RNA sequence: GGUAGUAGUUUGUACAGUUUGAGGGUCUAUGAUACAACCCGGUACAGGAGAUAACUGUACAGGCCACUG
């Protein structure tokens, strides 16, 4: 139901998840440069 | 890339820093925990390490430390009640000159067993002679005898009368304590060499320093409240946390107590002092440097003095790291000298072979020490009606 | 007297992982549909890694019962 914390993908959760951590990416606007909450063009 | 660094900012917020480079001892790891001392190898072990009781239950207490260091200063009117506060407690519960001279008033029984025994060894020892209790460490009169004669023997011969006279009440001798004694409340324990050594300088820093008494006095009075003050059943030893007063002045940035041994001396190799040896006061002068009063005087008030030294011991320094000792003023590890860890290590100036605190091996009861004198720095430091003070 | 070690049986803490009972949504919804499958969805999220008890072996501090080089 809720995005994975460390890559941001529904398909599993953070204990699930086994990939090393990468950099977060804005979900609105798909770009890493900022977060969600700081989106521009929101 | 960049972000990799959010993904550890959230782990530096619970005090876990990646290691700066790979550790001989783990390396595998490369992670370090401030406040658990434990190394990771993995981000994911890292959230894990969060989610441990022990993780959270010390991040609580380190909480609670950062908010007690951030407590205002005390205001003046506050340190004068306090002072006073201490002054009084000190002054109730406090052995004066008189209740010595009354326990004195000794020489009657030494009187009484002369007539038994030619050689008779007895000598007053305690709280009663060092005024820094009020019949909580070694109370009434704990002998000290010399070895050429037979101890044991001595012994049995003078419990021999105090069990004989029906007048006293309660009569019995124990032998399993560190030396065989005897109540009747009497102690009667010959050999002692040391002992009497030790509180020789007690009793010298009596009127030296007027303020170590009442310190020492509201120290045992608070341990007497949280119950570490006695040495049976777990907790400090009692006398020594006299002692541990004596650290504190010692190790204070302006001192109040000069040093033991150090103040003067020649060919000082701080490596190790087992070699030099100590002997008895000398008209209350500076113990035996042959192989005690500060040159200006220092009065403050009482409420600064146990402020400083809640803090000392609460606050400033962590006491696993380093020995309680007076001999040196320098700080010593307790690495250096092979003695444990788990145990508060506590060393009385003439004897170095032994740690005298040797009780609070048991990791309860040092936490509860340590959650007593937080309790009693937030109850103290904290305004209150006067002083914040029992 | 000092260092070190020593069969089980005991000591208090922490603990890879393995199993009960309590946990968190529930209101945001038309309809289906003998025991013949599937479901429209305005009113949801923030930067957040998510539980207590009986077993399983374990680094620590001294001993039971005292011993050994
Ligand atoms: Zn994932
Ligand atoms: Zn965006």
């Amino acid at each position: 139901g809720d995005r994975c914390y460390n890559c941001g993908g529904l398909d599993h959760h953070a204990k699930e998840c086994k990939l090393p951590p990468q950099p977060k990416k804005c979900h609105f606007c798909q770009s890493i440069s900022h977060m969600v909450a700081s989106c521009p063009l929101k | 890339r960049l972000g990799l660094k959010q993904a550890e900012e959230r782990l530096e917020r619970d005090h876990i820093f990646r290691l700066e480079k790979r550790s001989p001892e783990y390396t595998n790891c490369r992670y370090l925990c401030k406040l658990c001392l434990i190394h990771i190898e993995n981000i994911q072990g890292a959230h894990k390490h969060i989610k441990e009781k022990r993780h959270k239950k010390n991040i609580l207490e380190k909480q609670e430390e950062s908010e007690l260091r951030s407590l205002p200063p005390p205001s003046p009117a506050h340190l004068a009640a306090l002072s006073v506060a201490v002054i009084e407690l000190a002054k109730e519960h406090g052995i004066t000159d008189d209740d010595l001279r009354v326990r004195q008033e000794v020489e009657e029984m030494s009187k009484v067993i002369t007539t038994f025994l030619p050689e008779c060894s007895l000598r007053l020892y305690g709280s009663s002679l060092t005024r820094f209790a009020l019949k909580s460490s070694d109370v009434n009169i704990d002998i000290k005898f010399p070895p050429k004669m037979n101890h044991p023997d001595l012994l049995i011969k003078v419990l021999g009368i105090l069990k004989k006279n029906v007048l006293y009440v309660d009569v019995e001798s124990d032998f399993h304590a560190k030396v065989p004694v005897v109540v009747c409340l009497c102690r009667v324990s010959a050999g002692n060499d040391m002992a009497c050594l030790t509180t020789d300088l007690l009793t010298a820093l009596g009127k030296i320093e007027p303020v170590f008494i009442p310190l020492v006095l509201a120290f045992r009075y608070w341990a007497k409240l949280c119950y570490i003050d006695s040495q049976t059943d777990g907790g400090i030893p009692s006398y020594c946390f006299a002692l541990m007063v004596m650290f504190f002045l010692q190790q204070r940035k302006p001192p109040l107590l000069p040093c033991l041994l150090g103040s003067w001396i020649e060919g000082f190799d701080p490596k190790r002092m087992d070699d030099f040896q100590l002997k008895g006061i000398v008209e209350e002068k500076f113990v035996k440097w042959e192989c005690l009063a500060l040159e200006t005087p220092n009065r403050v008030s009482l409420g600064q003095l146990w402020l400083e030294l809640l803090k000392f011991y609460t606050l400033d320094f962590a006491l696993e790291e380093y020995v309680i000792c007076v001999r040196i003023q320098d700080i010593l590890t307790r690495e250096n000298k092979n003695w444990p860890k788990r145990r508060i290590a506590i060393e009385d100036p003439f004897s170095v072979k032994r740690n005298v605190a040797r009780s609070l091996n048991s990791q309860l009861v040092y936490e509860y020490v340590v959650e007593r004198f937080r309790a009693a720095y937030r109850y103290f430091a904290c305004p209150q009606t006067k002083g914040g003070n029992k």
